[PDB]
């Protein structure tokens, strides 16, 4: 997605969580903006020593390598429950004989 | 919970933040270099100031983390390097004065113009004209005048500067728990906390002395050979028993002796190995020249370069409208971006320069996995050395024949190799006594053993015994001749040139024996040997993560300095030098008989 998600000055609209106190559970979203506690001293809401913002913004640009160019990822999760399966695939139709 | 995990998290914050800031400064520097414009300069200044300020605040934060309880080798390396104060250990006025001293002597040397008297209408600057007045001229008086005039004007205007420069640099090191500023430069090779591979800061001088004691016997025959060669050019100005005049070295300081290749040619009738005419005849543009290098780098085992290099690297001069730096520079911008600034021409040297510069960048992708602060070589000598073997292998006649440049029917006789061997000896062996001598004078004056009124005479006396070059006339303390060098006038370590010489030759034999070569060193073509590149990549992939002593022993098996590889390559020349030095006097005398 270099042609879309990269700007010459830098596309900073995309952020990633650099720090967290624990690993995420499967299919779990963490949008907390609380300052990460890296040291024993309390942060007190101040991003000072041993206290930093957990979210960092990606500086995507069209002049990067293949491994650093932005890549839009669409993840499909499929589930089957007791509820009826209402998501089907297309069915082919043959001419009537 | 402990201090160590705090440093790990703190380093994690630094690594991601620094790479973007480093890239912006590197991108600004890249734009400024390839496009010299007023907005480009201030962009690099603002980015450079932010980068310098970012390093300042990061260093202060890391100084609160003690180094005694850091348990793995990786973390302590980054924190030791990042906690470096630099010039900030002293007060602002002391730091600013040194920086101002650093700034002014850079400007004086860069703008240093010495011209003929009695015609002040125009003067000749050091770079364009003063380079040709000693490298092509055959006039003793013209070379002598240029030698004396430049050091007279520059030395007087740099002597008060060098007085404070040595003292202020000593203040910064001593305030940083270093014996002197020489020990500060020796700290690059320091290895601590690693068993077996441990290296001391002060151990460099004796180890360099150990390898230098074998350089002189080969250099002495070379000194006798050039002096006999110089007899034809200058019959009486150079005594057969005395040393060589300082202004007949072919260069300003005698670092490179390649300017005497025409003067000291052993067989002027025998053609060289140069096939430059082949490139223009077959229309080998610089774009395809780098393709040939890329084809060479994949033959030895190194992976091909990314597509981003092609659309980001300019290998041809932009033209008159756009001003770009023509200096050969490789650019590691970070974040997977690698570029080379090339004003490449259709010449053999540019082909070898390209191979030398891809070796820099090819080294850069090797340590890309390591953290940004550790994204460097183990020591200062590795980075240039790994690119030198690339040029050495690409310069072999077998490599030229493989890619069609040299005709397959070319005769590679012993006559066309000794002159090739001699030219390399002039460039490589010629700088070895000079590099150690000025640096050894440099650490010693940093140590303070040299009296403040006894620099030059001690320096001149060393030139009588080490390099064997006699001075034109004695110089007093009014002039500061040593500061005239480009490197010393910019606070640049010079011993790295000596280390990369041994490293280049140490790497070659280990690389050649891994390639299973049954011939001599000068015929070693490392091409089409992927197993050799993998073993070479072992040190490349380590980078600054592992000590240089450990990295060296990974390839060559010796963690310390090794002089044996150097003698092997010049062995055909070393024996040949003995053949034609029977009439001449091997060695030299400290007497000033010549001039
Ligand atoms: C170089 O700088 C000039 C002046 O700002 C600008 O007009 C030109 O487009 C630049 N060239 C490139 C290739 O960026
Ligand atoms: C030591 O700790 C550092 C912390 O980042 C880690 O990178 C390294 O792999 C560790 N070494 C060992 C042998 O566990
Ligand atoms: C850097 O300077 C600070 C204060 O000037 C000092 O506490 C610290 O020890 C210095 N760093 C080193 C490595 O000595
Ligand atoms: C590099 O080599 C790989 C494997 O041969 C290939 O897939 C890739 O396209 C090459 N890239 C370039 C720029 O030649
Ligand atoms: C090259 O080898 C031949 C054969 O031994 C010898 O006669 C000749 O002198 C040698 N030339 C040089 C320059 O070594
Ligand atoms: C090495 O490989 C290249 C490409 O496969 C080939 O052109 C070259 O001739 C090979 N080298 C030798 C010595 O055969």
């Amino acid at each position: 997605s270099n042609k879309l998600d990269s700007k010459v000055s830098g596309n900073y609209n995309y952020l990633y969580r650099l720090f967290r106190k624990s690993n995420l559970k499967p299919f779990e979203r963490d949008i907390s903006t609380e300052i990460y506690q890296a040291g024993n001293k309390p942060c007190n809401g101040v991003a000072g020593f041993n206290c930093y913002f957990p979210l960092r913004s990606y500086s995507f640009r069209p002049t990067y390598g293949v491994g650093h160019q932005p890549y839009r990822v669409v993840v499909l999760s499929f589930e089957l429950l007791h509820a009826p399966a209402t998501v089907c695939g297309p069915k082919k139709s043959t001419n009537l004989v | 919970s402990t201090i160590e995990e705090q440093a790990k998290t703190f380093l994690d914050k630094f690594n991601h933040e620094a790479e973007d800031l480093f890239y912006q400064s590197s991108l600004a520097s890249w734009n400024y270099n390839t496009n010299i414009t007023e907005e480009n300069v201030q962009n690099m200044n603002n980015a450079g100031d932010k980068w310098s300020a970012f390093l300042k605040e990061q260093s202060t934060l890391a100084q609160m983390y003690p180094l005694q309880e850091i348990q793995n080798l990786t973390v302590k390396l980054q924190l030791q390097a990042l906690q470096q104060n630099g010039s900030s250990v002293l007060s602002e006025d002391k730091s600013k004065r040194l920086n101002t001293i650093l700034n002014t002597m850079s400007t004086i040397y860069s703008t240093g113009k010495v011209c003929n008297p009695d015609n002040p209408q125009e003067c000749l600057l050091l770079e364009p004209g003063l380079n040709e007045i000693m490298a092509n001229s055959l006039d003793y008086n013209e070379r002598l005048w240029a030698w004396e005039s430049w050091r007279s004007e520059v030395g007087k205007q740099l002597r008060p500067l060098y007085e404070e420069y040595v003292v202020l640099k000593n203040e910064m090191a001593r305030a940083n728990h270093y014996e002197d500023y020489g020990d500060y430069w020796r700290g690059d090779y320091e290895v601590n906390g690693v068993d077996g591979y441990d290296y001391s800061r002060g151990q460099l001088i004796e180890d360099v002395e150990h390898t230098f004691e074998e350089i002189k016997p080969l250099y002495e025959h070379l000194h006798a050979y050039v002096r006999a060669k110089l007899m034809n050019a200058y019959p009486s100005y150079i005594s057969p028993i005395g040393c060589l005049p300082a202004h007949l070295l072919g260069d300003m300081w005698g670092r490179f002796w390649t300017n005497l290749y025409s003067l000291t040619v052993p067989f002027g009738q025998k053609p060289n190995i140069d096939v430059t005419d082949a490139m223009v005849d077959q229309a080998w543009d610089a774009q395809r020249i780098f393709k040939e290098a890329e084809k060479f780098f994949v033959s030895v085992g190194l992976p091909n370069m990314t597509q981003g290099f092609w659309e980001n690297s300019m290998l041809t001069d932009p033209g008159n409208v756009q001003k770009a730096v023509c200096h050969p520079t490789a650019w590691d911008l970070g974040k997977g971006d690698f570029r080379i600034l090339m004003c490449t021409k259709v010449t053999m040297d540019d082909f070898l320069t390209a191979h030398h510069e891809m070796g820099h960048i090819q080294y850069d992708m090797a340590y890309a996995a390591q953290p940004f602060l550790l994204r460097n070589g183990a020591n200062e000598g590795f980075h240039e050395a790994v690119g030198e073997i690339m040029s050495l292998s690409a310069a072999t006649p077998k490599h030229l024949k493989s890619i069609g440049l040299l005709s397959p029917d070319f005769q590679e006789d012993n006559e066309t190799e000794i002159n090739f061997l001699l030219k390399q000896a002039l460039t490589i062996v010629g700088t070895l006594p000079f590099t150690y001598m000025l640096e050894k004078w440099r650490w010693m004056v940093f140590k303070g053993e040299i009296p403040k009124d006894q620099w030059m005479k001690k320096w001149w006396e060393m030139k009588r015994e080490i390099v064997g070059v006699v001075e034109p006339v004695p110089h007093d303390e009014t002039y500061c001749d040593p500061a005239s060098l480009f490197h010393v006038s910019n606070d640049y370590s010079f011993i790295r040139y000596y280390t990369r010489t041994l490293y280049q030759f140490q790497f070659q034999e280990a690389l050649c024996q891994a390639a299973k070569h049954e011939g001599p060193l000068h015929k070693c073509d490392i091409s089409n040997s992927t197993e050799a590149g993998q073993k070479l990549f072992n040190m490349l992939r380590l980078g600054k993560s592992e000590p240089w002593t450990l990295a060296l022993e990974n390839v060559v098996g010796a963690k310390n300095m090794n002089v044996r590889p150097l003698l092997n390559y010049f062995e055909p020349l070393f024996t040949w030098l003995k053949d034609q030095n029977k009439n001449s006097f091997v060695g030299w005398s400290t007497d000033w008989s010549p001039y």
